[PDB]
């Protein structure tokens, strides 16, 4: 895996991802 | 309560104070267990309640003498758990403070013991703070603890604490040899399993801890081979689980050390168990082995009720499962 | 002393009458029954006086005393009925009994009622100095397997006719609970004067109040009847059962089973159940059960049975139902994605 | 003034009682067969009508045409059982008289003959409060009992009574009113009293009684009070969103359907009481726990969510397993990191938000 | 002089803030004249339970007549509003909880009132009655005499056993917002020729949740701290609340992945000696705040409209996954704050490592 | 006979205390305004001096003068409750009194008139340790007392208390106080008490304080007792096990390095020097923070560690942020659990042999 996302691993810190984005309602813009 | 030769300059100490009336109304001893801090104490509520008290020991022939060698003093009061019981309540803390407030029967100092701090509930913690801040006149009061940080912040703020420091290593064992008989790498195994207090060892080698002991490690060296690690079961599941688990525990750091590479082990007397320990496992595995055999023995000695052997199985399915490959080890966390 | 079952007790009354009778069991309807039937047959012998005291730590023995000891000018032939706690006897209760063992007339009857006694307790003094004049009826409530049975006699002694399907509804709703089910059937008979129960007949008037034990449980996880389980679980939490019991019986058992599928991979299981002391009749439930669960399950149940364990013990928690519903269910060959395992 | 419905409708007659069959029909047949047994209890949940055929029994009983299943109702002895003023019917408030000294000056009259009637009653209600002491003056007294005398127990706990007393008395279970049956006697009673109403306000209000009668007229007197003088479908929904208390169901549907107003409002009105947040996290996390096992077992949801079985039905129906469990596990999750949030409002906030747009990361 | 929650309980159904519904029903009852005997008043502390409770009673035993304008005038209005009133048995159940003094309570109801129409029993705190004591009032509950009525109120009633909320009419009554809190203390220090300032009001509605009782208080600390006046910089000291301003402009720089600018602010804070702990708490407050209208336009409130604008941009710009990677990451310092070295010490190194994992624009690695 | 200095130093005036500046200006304010409430509550951590401020305001409020914020301390009632002996100054002790028949006998009391004062006071301590019978007891008389009759309430866990109590009552908050003025105030006992002591003492005894006062005067007690009658660096020192020498920069850098046999040796040496293990799990956090926020800046390295630049720089470019912040996580995680630990350094030995994993 990532070196990253191991460290965030070890310290504890949850990653969290969009799964329906359909459900926020405004101007997101996550993309770019 | 055996009073051991390095007591004398702590003590010597301690009773100065006393005699110059610069005295703490309480004082809390921090010492490892086997290391005379009860005969400490004894010594100095010896000391406070003779009525004719010479140089730095009590006449033992005034009549405050005669009651505490015969243990009806009225003015002495101790504080420890019921025989049946693990834990010391709140009633006891109560009746002990409205008992204090009458005047002495003999007019002179009256002492309070408590046995271990640690085993106070947190109502009977909680109710011992007004006393001990602000106690009546011609008032002492003795603790004794392990680890103070378990102790309530409060309580432990009100307190004059003193610390007793084990005696140098070699000391020690000669001290042990001295005492009983055995191989010089026993005595040292047993001097550093008690954290090097000395007494504890003499402890372990009196009774019959040492076979269980033995048990103990040709059962793990049968089980790391092929590993079952289930058939430990039988040499855990006792009254004195939580000694076992620590002597485990020794034994996995110890193997993880030597993988690691240093010239210092706690076990110095099974060089072929640890060995074995280090080329069957790797330090991953260790580690987690580690961690959940130090959390198993936190649970069994702080819940109350709880069932040992249900615990001691579910501990060895889930090393068992460990041990298997592509499992996911735990990570320690707040 | 003459062992008996309630059936055979009228039979013996008309044979004789002994001086003590001893009335041990756990279903309230046939300790009553023979009760009555022992206070009727003494009455008819010219027994017109009865009494009835509570054993307990708060126990006024001295009347008892004084009236074993005191005579009466114009009505003897007197009945004394005891009633023991729930524990049983104690030491204090066994002397006090031996007491009046001793002080014991031709003109005193004596009748006692309590749960089954164990073996210490049949093991007692007064026990014994009754051995050789007295009587004891076993009143046991029949399992599921003879409730049928029973069911069919009583409605027959009663001029009724009952179907297969009203049968099998009247011992599903009313299984271990005798006396609420002869109640529906004497209401059953009182709505129908021509005594034909129907099944639709029987349904409008039943409703679900079944009695169980943490071993009924236990012995349906075994063989895997989820539906049975999950009413007994439900029937024993709205009885207001400690889970505490629930969860030692479970894990006496569970640790068995996994004890036993570890060690029966080199060795019959013939000698393991006699090595393990198990009940002949259990033998066959527990060989199936060692066919249905493998070694990746009962480790799952293990961990889920210690997670419930502690929940219950440091943190009070109140969801312990759920988590027995959930192993319960585990048990049973089902999923269980182990997402409530925390596995 | 106008008095109250529950106290104005009470049933004067067997005919006014509203289901009930099973035991009604058992009664009558019994008194016409002049089969009596000495001791009867009735059990059931509250406002099932225990009382009011305690009442309609012993009034049967001592009737002066004579033991009838239909009382006349014009007699001396039926006007003074229905105003309570009949000398040979004594009613005994357990729950307010539980020492043994009170029960024993009670139990000591069944020594004197009736006064002017067949049997001399004994209705005693909320029996299951009596003391030990009690209960056993109580056994010795119905051991061996005259034949004039007739003894009438109620209570809703029968399980507290010792075993030796239920063993000596006939036991009758009442049910449910179900809707149907509550509804068409609202409507009657409405019709009576020359109240408006509409059919929606009926159901809902019968839908919210939940088997118990009393509990749908306090509802309808609450409705006309708030209506005032009439019974309307908006106010009768207005103050059941008034008395509303079950927003963790509401919360789970809306989530499970990915619908972020809904979720909000639902906040919104759940922080207008005085809610606790932990505990409706706890009620979500039980609810998505019992709709995973009716998934794996339909058996798994029993009698104790008889008010919502429909729509736990559906939602272990319609939602897949899976998104069952990422709910739960993220819900787990909130809970855990609830106390070190900045507010215990903006932690639920924020674990909902997460349970309806995001998806954790697992190591591996 | 006199405690300002106690001087001004109101006194007539007009002074009654919010609770519309419960105060429409009531008057309905006693207009129409369909009065139950039995009341259940449910809500969260310091809404008005016994206020209302006791406008009932003055209501039902006004000399008047039965009406739900009490005069206020009368000598029963004013015996209600000095207590002394004779027909208002006042019960305090958290006190007398046993089942003896309901007894007793019980054995003297069929006497007629010594003054009133009604005797009119008001049983406070009723959630800490025994059991015993809630199964002695079923039956005198039920069918109480004539000129008895019962209230009750309780801030618990799912305590309450099922048997007793079957025989009583329950009100619930509902948290009060900002705006009617606010409403209030105007009004209040208005009549009360007291100094004061919208921005220091709308702080105390805000710090008040939903209980007057609890702004009153705070708004008599805040009057005793400003000596005779009401500031906003004596309010914002005593509820210890630093500047949106300064929280958002930490927020921003962190975003911006600008380490000598967060050094510089906290630097800054650290000469005035601004709490740390709390500056963690506002940092996750804003963060929680911005993913909020993120998921709706509406979820942000008026109080913050002077940095609005300021948010929405965030709003913006922010990817989802980056505010949740900061909240995660400020929550998790803040659970091993307690045992760093120091608050400082803490801080600096939770906000040091936020920026060493940023998303975008990470530390430079080391050669 | 003899008082310690906690006891003999208690502050009899509210010029005598130390900091909690906004609590005292709001309770002068109050008194001298007449706006006086009839439920205080005090909230802070231990030994901030709750009970002295709750003591000041009783005798405030009753001195024979008068209702002033600057009591005389002459007259008799001052005198009577500064022994703790006056009539009307009742102190009830929650903690052993938590039972609800003592709070019903106590509210029993409370329609009579008081017998010298011209306010009945109740000073309840620990109040967070009653029952909640005790609790809504309470509650009625709390929220409408007589005009006779006044509250005062001390915790230090107002968490427990039920929120209707505490929405009845005026609630004052005490900050921890800071090393200066703990300092200062060490600094002026000893003055007074004729003691000999040096700056550094001092500031060690300050910073080991942890912003409670008592804990302060507790440690200064002790080593007045362990050093012959005197405060100095060295005693006080070796009380605390200060490192001293940096041993805590020369296991960080065996840490990191990855060096297991050097790491054990270190530890191996400093247990047979006995140091404290706490001790050096700070200092290695210190220096491990010092280290990441270096990175940041250069200039962020501070003038007093000027003996050791060129080992911290080295560390600081060397190692990237990431693993720094990995390692403060370990040694934050291995002082958490280091009292639960069989031994301290059995634990301290498992953080170690955890962090020396995180190398490639
Ligand atoms: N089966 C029923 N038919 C008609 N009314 C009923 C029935 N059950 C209850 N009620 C109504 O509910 C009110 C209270 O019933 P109650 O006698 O208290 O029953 P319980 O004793 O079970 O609480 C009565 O005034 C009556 O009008
Ligand atoms: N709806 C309201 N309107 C005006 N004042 C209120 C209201 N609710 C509470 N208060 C204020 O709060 C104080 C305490 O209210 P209280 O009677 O204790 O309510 P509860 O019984 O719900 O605690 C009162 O003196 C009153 O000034
Ligand atoms: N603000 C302060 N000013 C001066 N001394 C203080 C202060 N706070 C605490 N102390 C000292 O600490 C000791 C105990 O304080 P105490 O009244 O117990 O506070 P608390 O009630 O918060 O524990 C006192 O004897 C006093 O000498
Ligand atoms: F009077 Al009821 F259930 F409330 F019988
Ligand atoms: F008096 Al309250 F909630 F505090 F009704
Ligand atoms: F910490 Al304290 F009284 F000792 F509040
Ligand atoms: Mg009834
Ligand atoms: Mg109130
Ligand atoms: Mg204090
Ligand atoms: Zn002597
Ligand atoms: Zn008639
Ligand atoms: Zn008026
Ligand atoms: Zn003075």
């Amino acid at each position: 895996t990532s070196r990253r996302d191991w460290q965030l691993q070890q310290l504890g810190i949850t990653q969290w991802s969009l799964r329906r984005p359909g459900a926020l309602q405004g101007e997101i813009a996550i993309a770019i | 309560m055996r009073w051991y030769p390095w007591l004398r300059p702590d003590f010597e100490k301690l009773v100065a104070s006393y005699q110059a009336g610069r005295g703490h109304h309480a004082l809390l001893i921090q010492a490892l267990p086997g290391m005379g801090d009860d005969a400490l104490i004894y010594a100095l509520s010896r000391y406070l309640l003779c009525q004719q008290p010479q140089g730095h020991k009590s006449c033992g022939h005034c009549r405050g003498c005669q009651l505490m060698q015969a243990g009806t003093h009225p003015d002495y009061y101790t504080l420890a758990p019921e025989k049946g019981k693990n834990t010391l309540g709140v009633d006891a803390v109560r009746e002990v403070t409205e008992k204090l407030n009458e005047h002495a029967r003999l007019g002179g100092a009256k002492v309070v013991w408590v046995t271990d701090a640690a085993l106070l509930t947190d109502a009977a913690a909680n109710a011992l703070l007004k006393t001990l801040e602000e106690p009546p006149a011609e008032t002492w009061f003795f603790l004794a603890t392990r680890e103070p940080e378990r102790l309530l912040a409060t309580l432990r703020s009100r307190c004059r604490l003193h610390y007793l420091a084990p005696p140098p290593e070699q000391y020690a064992v000669t001290w042990l040899s001295r005492e009983v008989t055995m191989s010089q790498d026993a005595l040292l195994a047993a001097l550093r399993l008690s954290a090097g207090s000395p007494g504890a060892a003499l402890a372990l080698f009196q009774g019959d801890n040492w076979q269980a002991r033995e048990t103990l490690c040709q059962a793990l060296a049968y089980s790391v081979p092929s590993g079952d690690w289930y058939s430990l079961l039988a040499a855990l599941n006792h009254e004195q689980a939580p000694a076992r688990l620590h002597w485990l525990a020794t034994l996995l750091m110890d193997a993880l050390k030597r993988h690691h590479g240093a010239a210092q082990v706690t076990n110095v007397d099974v060089p072929g168990l640890v060995a074995e320990l280090a080329n069957h496992l790797s330090p991953s595995r260790l580690q987690a082995i580690l961690g959940d055999v130090c959390h198993i023995r936190e649970q069994l000695m702080s819940v109350t009720g709880i069932n040992r052997e249900l615990l001691i199985t579910d501990l060895l399915l889930r090393i068992e499962h460990y041990l298997q490959p592509g499992v996911v080890l735990p990570v320690p966390h707040l | 002393m003459i062992r008996l079952y309630p059936e055979q007790l009228r039979a013996q009354l008309n044979e004789g009458l002994r001086a003590a009778y001893l009335l041990l069991g756990n279903d309230p309807l046939l300790l009553q029954e023979s009760q009555d039937a022992v206070r009727q047959v003494a009455a008819a012998q010219g027994f017109e006086e009865h009494h009835t005291f509570s054993i307990d730590p708060n126990t006024d023995w001295n009347a008892i005393f004084s009236l074993c000891q005191a005579m009466s000018l114009f009505a003897s032939r007197q009945t004394l009925l005891l009633l023991l706690p729930e524990n049983g006897p104690n030491a204090a209760i066994n002397e006090q009994l031996l007491t009046l063992t001793g002080l014991l007339h031709d003109d005193l009857l004596l009748i006692v009622r309590g749960n089954k006694l164990s073996k210490a307790q049949e093991n007692a003094a007064w026990f014994t100095a009754l051995a050789n004049r007295s009587v004891q009826v076993t009143c046991q409530t029949p399992e599921q397997a003879q409730l049928p049975r029973w069911v069919a006699a009583r409605a027959k002694q009663l001029n009724l006719e009952l179907d297969d399907a009203a049968n099998q509804v009247l011992c599903y709703c009313y299984e271990g609970n005798l006396l609420a089910l002869a109640q529906a059937l004497e209401r059953l008979s009182l709505l129908w004067p021509d005594g034909k129960l129907t099944l639709p007949r029987v349904e409008q008037a039943v409703n679900d109040a079944a009695h169980f034990t943490p071993f009924h449980w236990v012995d349906a996880l075994l063989m895997g009847k989820s539906k049975r389980a999950l009413h007994i679980l439900q029937q024993l939490r709205l009885e207001g059962s400690e889970p505490v019991i629930l969860l030692r019986t479970l894990q006496r058992e569970l640790l068995l089973l996994v004890n036993l599928k570890r060690q029966s991979a080199h060795t019959p299981l013939r000698a393991l159940f006699d090595k393990h002391r198990v009940w002949q009749n259990r033998r066959g439930m527990m060989g199936e059960a060692l066919n249905r669960l493998s070694q990746t399950q009962l480790r799952q149940a293990v961990q889920l049975l210690t997670r419930t364990e502690l929940t219950l013990k440091q943190d009070y928690g109140q969801s312990v139902w759920a988590e027995l519903e959930g192993l319960s269910l585990l048990l049973c060959h089902k999923p269980l994605a182990d997402v409530f395992i925390d596995g | 003034s106008y008095q109250v419905l529950a106290r104005k409708w009470r049933p004067q007659t067997f005919a006014d009682v509203v289901g009930q069959e099973h035991v009604l029909t058992a009664l009558a047949n019994g008194l016409s067969l002049g089969r009596i047994h000495h001791a009867y209890l009735f059990s059931g949940t509250r406002g099932v009508g225990k009382t009011s055929i305690a009442r309609l029994l012993a009034k049967g009983l001592n009737c002066e045409t004579g033991i009838t299943a239909t009382p006349c109702g014009v007699c001396d002895n039926c006007r003074e059982i229905e105003q309570g003023r009949f000398v040979d019917l004594i009613e005994i408030d357990a729950a307010s008289r539980t020492k043994v000294e009170d029960t024993r000056d009670l139990l000591d009259n069944v020594q004197y003959a009736p006064a002017r009637g067949r049997f001399k009653v004994y209705l005693i209600d909320e029996v299951h409060m009596l003391s030990r002491h009690s209960f056993n003056a109580l056994l010795k007294t119905l051991e061996e009992p005259p034949e004039h005398v007739k003894f009438l127990l109620a209570t809703t706990d029968p399980q507290k009574l010792p075993v030796t007393i239920l063993s000596r008395c006939l036991q009758f279970h009442l049910k449910a009113l179900d809707v149907e049956q509550i509804r068409h006697q609202l409507e009657h009673i409405l019709n009576e009293e020359h109240i408006a109403h509409e059919p929606r306000a009926l159901q809902l209000l019968a839908r919210a009684a939940e088997g118990s009668l009393r509990d749908a007229l306090s509802l309808t007197d609450q409705a006309i009070a708030s209506g005032d003088g009439q019974v309307s479908t908006q106010a009768v929904s207005a103050m059941l969103g008034t008395l509303d208390d079950d927003q963790a169901l509401s919360l789970v549907e809306a989530m499970v359907e990915a619908n972020g107003e809904r979720v909000m409002a639902l906040i919104n009105e759940a922080a207008a009481r005085g809610i606790e947040w932990e505990a409706l996290l706890v009620e979500m996390l039980g609810l998505l726990h019992r709709i995973a096992m009716v998934q794996l077992s339909p058996a798994a949801l029993g009698n104790d969510m008889a008010a919502i079985e429909l729509r736990m039905r559906e939602l272990a129906r319609t939602i897949p397993p899976t998104d069952i469990q990422l709910y739960y596990q993220t819900l787990l999750i909130g809970r855990k990191e609830l106390p070190y949030a900045p507010d215990r409002r903006m932690g639920v906030e924020m674990t909902l938000l997460r349970a309806l747009a995001f998806h954790p990361r697992m190591p591996l």
